[PDB]
């Protein structure tokens, strides 16, 4: 515990100056440090573990991609000049992804799901585990690779439970969720119809529930909204 | 806004071509 | 040394790789364990060396000015809302800033510039030694920072000195070079008449044997030029 | 290049305004 010795409030702050100072590594290392502390999380808090870490694996998302493609040209009928290096630097990536899902969902697992008492806070959670199990199933393989995808669909499904028993349909968290757990079917599961479905009654559920829109979060809401309506362009 | 939509959109549209 | 067991050659094809997926740490990573081999540098490879540590260091400056904005406003009259957590931080960024170029500068120092023979390489090694103590004057304070200034002038000098003699009025290392010292003097060494004189006198003498322009890097030249012309236009 | 051109003008004003 890097961060055992410092303040639950002062990690906070360093994290929205790692924030601003686009230090996502160093944002998530004073989240974990904030959660490590044992209280719950307010909502505000949530945003901010949530942020570091998802840019810190995008990263390694976006350059395990770039890495894939060049491999897909090489190793190829035309394009004979293959060598271990792009696969070996490619693992690499994909090891130290590995290694930050498996962080979050170790602080999810101990200690966020459990200590959670809002319904809001609990599909947060739930949510979050869904995403860093589809993370890690974008580079799984075989036996791995089907425990990973029934361990994200259990999170989401849980999560979707909750969400449409206690929060209205235009709620962020619960757009949200639906939005990621319909990538989840499209891009993971091979359920391309469930994901077209999800989305779409997503969709006009928070258009025919639009009064439910929140003074403090319409603007998220709206962007999902648009997210929504713009995967079932491009999966449609 | 129209930003992240347009980043989403590529990323989206990523898993689709590859 | 992490590098050591790895071919020269792939850690130059990693590099190359680590480059393209913007991964910057892992590609100075991958040129040092290739410095470290013992062989001169290509002009390529060279490139690549500079390229990586240049956006290392470059993100940490960008983050060093973010959290030093923010510490301007606090600290003062009408905010007062101080805490330790923004010097804090600040000196943290400062730290692995400082880590960085001492990295760079040992390399450079053993074993780079004494092993190199061409002219265009001697040069090229000692403007970087002069921008890695550049960007450690912009954060040293007392005597290191005074020592650390003459270094770097001391560095520029000996490279300018041998450009002038040994390159054309356009090759792209000479321009590179004064633009770098031109910015040394206005930013570092408190002697903006200088930094003008040079940059006007670069561009002129530049201009006046544009005949000199290399097919093989006359693009690198005119953008070196006109950011010459650019600073001349922020300076007066 | 303007790209480039944008972000070196950027940086070199930092200095001159802080
Ligand atoms: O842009 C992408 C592309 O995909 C990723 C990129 C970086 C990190 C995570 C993901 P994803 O696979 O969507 O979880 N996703 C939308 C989003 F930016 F996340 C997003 C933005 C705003 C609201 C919800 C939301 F979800
Ligand atoms: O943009 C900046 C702003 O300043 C920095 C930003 C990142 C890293 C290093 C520096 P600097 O203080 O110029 O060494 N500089 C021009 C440049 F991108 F470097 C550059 C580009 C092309 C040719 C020469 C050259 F020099
Ligand atoms: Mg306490
Ligand atoms: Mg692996
Ligand atoms: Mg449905
Ligand atoms: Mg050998
Ligand atoms: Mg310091
Ligand atoms: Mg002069």
């Amino acid at each position: 515990g890097a961060m055992g010795s410092m303040e639950r409030a002062s990690l906070i702050q360093k994290a929205k100056l790692a924030e601003q100072a686009e230090r996502y590594e160093d944002m998530a290392a004073f989240m974990k440090g904030a959660v490590e502390k044992g209280e719950e999380l307010s909502c505000e808090e949530r945003n901010l573990l949530s942020v570091a870490y998802k840019n810190v694996v995008g990263g390694q998302r976006a350059a395990w991609r770039v890495l894939s493609s060049i491999e897909q040209k090489s190793n190829e009928e035309g394009s004979e000049e293959k060598g271990p290096e792009v696969r070996e630097y490619r693992e690499k990536v994909e090891t130290e992804l590995q290694g930050v899902c498996d962080t979050v969902l170790g602080l999810l697992d101990s200690h966020l799901i459990k200590e959670a008492g809002d319904a809001e806070s609990r599909v947060f959670y739930l949510k979050m585990k869904g995403d860093y199990y589809r993370y890690l199933a974008e580079v799984a393989t075989g036996d791995d690779k089907k425990r990973i995808i029934d361990s994200a669909r259990s999170a989401y499904q849980e999560a979707m439970d909750i969400s449409k028993k206690e929060m209205p349909p235009t709620n962020p968290i619960r757009l949200g969720l639906a939005l990621n757990f319909s990538v989840f079917h499209y891009e993971i599961a091979n359920s391309p119809e469930e994901a077209i479905s999800l989305a779409k009654t997503t969709f006009d559920e928070a258009m025919a529930d639009l009064h439910t829109l929140s003074e403090d979060s319409y603007k998220d809401s709206t962007l999902i909204m648009q997210l929504l309506r713009d995967n079932l362009t491009l999966w449609t | 806004r129209d930003k992240i939509r347009l980043n989403n959109a590529i990323w989206r549209a990523w898993y689709i071509q590859y």
